[PDB]
RNA sequence: GCCCUUCGGGGCAUUUGGUCAAUUUGAAACGAUACAGAGAAGAUUAGCAUGGCCCCUGCACUAAGGAUGACACGCUACUCAAAGAGACGCUACCAAUU
RNA sequence: GUAAAAAA
């Protein structure tokens, strides 16, 4: 919550930053589906 | 095959007691003593 | 001793599993390796175990 | 505290890496299979009647070799003959399914618990 | 993938595309799930109704 | 260059290879400092495991250790009712102290 | 305090 706050008061004046958590060992799950498994095709189109 | 046809007698029949051990609280529950000592057969144990 | 409990334990839950009839809700199956435990306990401190129902 | 846990889901068996050879783990170690050799038999089938007709030879042999098949010192004293009936035990050695209840075990805890 | 015979399972996957309108996902997933599963009267019933 | 020649000619030998030698921007890691701070339902703690998109030391990828090496402790509707008993429910709202 | 930016 600090830091939130931190990063909205430096947004609001000016500076925009990535502060990146990301540490050594772990996924990046907001930047991609992880193990990504679609649904099957079947009979019906599913495009639209 | 077809499913196996059950009564609630079948059902009944097959529930399962719920564990209190005389030894064990891994969640430091607080057991009512007559839940305590239900499963005790010295209760039950008769001396001629 | 840790290897001997993982193997009774598979081997209790598997003929659990296979003595269960077809239907019957079979979540609390863990429920029965607990019984298992507390029948071993009662049998190292020679307490007769009977649990009712 | 559920750090201390049982297993509901134990280890599936993988297929191995794949890749260059470089570790060295398993030392060869008896190169050289045995095979059964005349007079060691294995490789030496009559017939199911033959098999069933030497079953019953020799299980009859068995048997029928079993069957046979070709004032006084001692008069002072208050109790007396108070050992018959002890040294005609043994019988038949009787083997129980119950271990604490085996000879074997009474035994044990006789001679080590004094 | 885990737990592919779970009838609980198919039904919740069932009801989230009905429930968002995607009626072409969830028609895949009812073939699908009573191919699975065909003796589970309880896809049938849901796929009929 | 050499050799052969019948002086016209012919022969011998035949395609390397490692992104430059250049350190900011194609990926080294501690320590110091700051901070906090060690499992088992009261207190103190011997451990042995379990699972892998957590590994470290080790020849050990068939030891052992690393705090029992750590992680574990959030979260919590959804295969889902039935009976019988009520309901100014579904409309209106109403004329004497002496 | 040794092993993760009038409630030691």
């Amino acid at each position: 919550l600090a830091a939130l706050q931190k990063r909205r008061e430096l947004k609001t004046a000016g500076i925009n930053i990535k502060i990146t958590t990301r540490k050594k060992g772990q996924m990046d799950y907001n930047a991609d589906i992880p193990f990504e498994k679609k649904p099957a095709p079947g009979f019906y189109d599913t495009t639209e | 095959s077809p499913p196996r046809k059950l009564t609630a007698e079948d059902q009944e029949a097959w529930r399962i007691p719920p564990p209190v051990s005389m030894w064990k609280n891994p969640k430091g529950f607080t057991i009512p003593l007559d839940k305590r000592l239900a499963a005790d057969g010295r209760q039950l144990q008769e001396v001629q | 001793e840790s290897h001997f409990d993982l193997e009774l334990r598979a081997s209790v839950m598997a003929d659990l599993m296979d003595m269960m009839p077809e239907g019957i809700k079979q979540s609390k199956v863990n429920t029965v390796l607990q019984h298992l435990s507390e029948a071993w306990r009662c049998w190292k401190s020679n307490i007769p175990w009977k649990v009712p129902g | 505290t559920t750090a201390h846990r049982p297993t509901f889901d134990p280890a599936r068996g993988k297929e191995a890496l794949r890749g260059p050879a470089y570790h060295q783990r398993l030392l060869p170690a008896y190169t050289t299979l045995k095979f059964r050799q005349p007079g060691q038999g294995g490789a030496a089938d009559k017939s199911t009647r033959d098999l069933r007709a030497e079953l019953e030879a020799a299980e009859a042999a068995h048997y029928a070799k079993l069957k046979g098949a070709p004032r006084r010192w001692d008069e002072d004293v208050v109790f007396k003959n108070q050992a018959r009936g002890t040294e005609d035990k043994g019988k038949r050695k009787e083997f129980v399914n119950d271990l604490l209840r085996s000879d074997f075990h009474k035994r044990f805890m006789s001679k080590y618990v004094r | 993938d885990v737990h592919p015979n779970n009838t609980q399972l198919w039904i919740r996957y069932i009801e989230a595309e009905l429930k968002n309108r995607n009626i072409n996902h969830a028609r895949n997933l009812l073939d699908r799930a009573v191919t699975r599963l065909p003796r589970v009267s309880k896809l049938w019933y849901k796929y009929v109704y």
